[PDB]
């Protein structure tokens, strides 16, 4: 990204791509390292009743 | 016959049930007591076997077996051990307090029941379990006894019929599960009233491994008049399969709670108002009838206009009739408390023996207490329909069914108010 606007042209030039659009490296776009807390889902055998083991 | 009630005076059995005559042997003589005792006795045991069978008689200590029927598996032959009749007067049932009238105030027609009783089946003495907590009970009982012993009435040559039969009071030490029939006769042995498992049942492996017929003491007080006024005669009143008069406790929110003698089949309604002075605060205010003790299922006010006093009525109101202790609430009450109250008493009650009532009720008490105050979900209440399904049917003793069917008569009638207590609850926190 931090390329001189000269360089890029020419390795745009040189590989026949927009290179700028698709860079190999990463920057801000990742996900933050820290994320709040999930809540995850229960399955379907999660039931007070009607939930006999012989049944399933 | 279609309409069942109003019993009149001359039919009535136990004719000093308020006490107001001399309970004593010379009152219960005049009042028609110990009378041609001797030709009861020498008619022999299969006659006295038909008369209580032709009645129609069915058990009155909350299960209502037929009572010819069971006496019956009594009526064979010696293999050397004694015989023993075991009267149940443990009467425990919450709202219930009959049997308590009869050995009170009519203690020889208990007397004379066990000795008519006791020669159907060739028992050589009856015990009579009396609860603990009716001492005053169980000493003018003791007085009757000995009356009878002084007057020849029983003992060696009883009645001068050549028959030797002896009568024995027991006192229980409070314990509700005693009234168990099994648990009772192993009360009497000495030990915990914990119920045996069936087979044997008590007529082959009974009380100190003999032969034994447990009676509760109003099957077994009415058994005389039965055998002098007739097994039809008795059969003359009530349904068919339905036959004869009941002791009926009302008790709760009535004007004039009281113990009566009615005809079986009588209206609920027509019992509740005509005896016990209505409802509190008028019909209108009733909510619910536990009709039988606290063991049998509610019935909203809306059941409770057409449905009769009786076996079959009541089973057919997804009900029973058990000991005919009519509890009434009114529309004041807390019903989701009333019942929850009912199942602490059974884990109270519960010996422990086995594991669906040892645990389960103990389990359906604690959820019964956060449904008094809404702190549960409503999805807990089918999963509380469950338990008590997975108690009912898997215990040894039907105490486990008795605090299973007051859940599941609350649930049945009154879900919404189950429900609307949680939403209170929820929207406070
Ligand atoms: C011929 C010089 C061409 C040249 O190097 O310009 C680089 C310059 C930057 O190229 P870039 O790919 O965009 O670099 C990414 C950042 O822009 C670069 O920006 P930056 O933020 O990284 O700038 C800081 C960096 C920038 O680096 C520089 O200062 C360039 C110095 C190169 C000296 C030649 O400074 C340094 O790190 C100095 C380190 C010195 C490295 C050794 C260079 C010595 C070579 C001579 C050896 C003789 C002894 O390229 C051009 O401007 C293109 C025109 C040059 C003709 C080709
Ligand atoms: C928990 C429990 C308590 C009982 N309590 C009594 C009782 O107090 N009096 C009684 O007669 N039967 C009681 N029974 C019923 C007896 O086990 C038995 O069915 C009855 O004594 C048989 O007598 P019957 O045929 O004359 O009705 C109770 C049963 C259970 C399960
Ligand atoms: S059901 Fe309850 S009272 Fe009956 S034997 Fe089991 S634990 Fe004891």
């Amino acid at each position: 990204a931090s390329a001189t606007r000269f360089i890029q042209w020419l390795r745009n030039w040189a590989s026949g791509r927009d290179l700028q659009a698709k860079l190999q490296l990463r920057y801000q776009e990742i996900s933050k390292r820290t994320q709040p807390p999930p809540k995850l889902p229960v399955g379907p055998s999660h039931k007070l009743s009607n939930n006999y083991y012989c049944t399933r | 016959k279609t309409s069942f009630g109003s019993l009149k005076d001359e039919d009535r059995i136990f004719t000093n049930l308020y006490g107001r005559h001399d309970w004593r042997l010379k009152g219960a003589q005049s009042r028609g007591d110990w009378y041609k005792t001797k030709e009861i006795l020498l008619k022999g045991p299969d006659w006295i076997l038909g008369e209580v069978k032709t009645s129609g008689l069915r058990g009155r200590g909350g299960a209502g077996f037929p009572t010819g029927l069971k006496w019956s598996f009594m009526n064979k032959p010696s293999d050397g051990r004694p015989k023993y009749l075991v009267v149940n007067a443990d009467e425990g049932e919450p709202g219930t307090c009959k049997d308590r009238e009869i050995i009170r105030h009519d203690p020889h027609k208990l007397v004379e029941g066990c000795l008519v009783g006791g020669r159907a089946m060739g028992a050589r003495a009856a015990y009579i379990y009396i609860r603990g907590e009716f001492y005053n009970e169980a000493s003018n009982l003791q007085v009757a006894i000995r009356e009878a012993y002084e007057a020849g009435l029983i003992g060696k040559n009883a009645c001068g019929s050549g028959y030797d039969f002896d009568v024995f009071v027991v006192r229980g030490a409070g314990a509700y599960i005693c009234g168990e029939e099994t648990a009772l006769i192993e009360s009497i042995e000495g030990k915990q009233g914990k119920p045996r498992l069936k087979p044997p049942f008590p007529a082959d492996v009974g009380v100190f491994g003999c032969p034994t017929t447990v009676a509760n003491v109003e099957t077994v007080a009415v058994s005389p008049t039965i055998c002098r006024r007739g097994g039809a005669w008795f059969a003359s009143f009530g349904r068919e399969r339905n036959s004869g008069t009941k002791l009926f406790n009302i008790s709760g929110h009535v004007n004039n709670p009281c113990t009566v003698e009615e005809e079986m089949s009588v209206p609920l309604k027509e019992l509740i108002e005509k005896h016990a002075g209505g409802v509190t605060g008028g019909w209108d205010n009733l909510l619910a009838v536990i009709p039988g003790g606290s063991s049998t299922p509610l019935i909203p006010k809306s059941v409770c206009e057409t449905v009769l006093m009786d076996f079959d009525a009541l089973i057919q109101a997804q009900t029973g009739l058990g000991t005919a202790a009519v509890i009434v609430m009114d529309r004041s009450t807390d019903i989701v408390k009333a019942i929850a109250r009912l199942i602490e008493f059974y884990k109270h009650e519960s010996c422990g023996q086995c594991t669906p009532c040892r645990e389960g009720v103990d389990w359906m008490n604690k959820v019964m207490a956060r449904f008094v105050r809404g702190d549960a979900r409503p999805a807990e209440i089918d999963s509380l329909w469950e338990i008590s399904k997975q108690i009912e049917g898997h215990t040894i003793c039907a105490l486990g069914d008795g605090a299973a069917w007051p859940v599941q008569g609350l649930i049945r009638h009154f879900r919404p108010e189950l429900e609307e207590r949680m939403q209170q609850f929820a929207q406070q926190h």
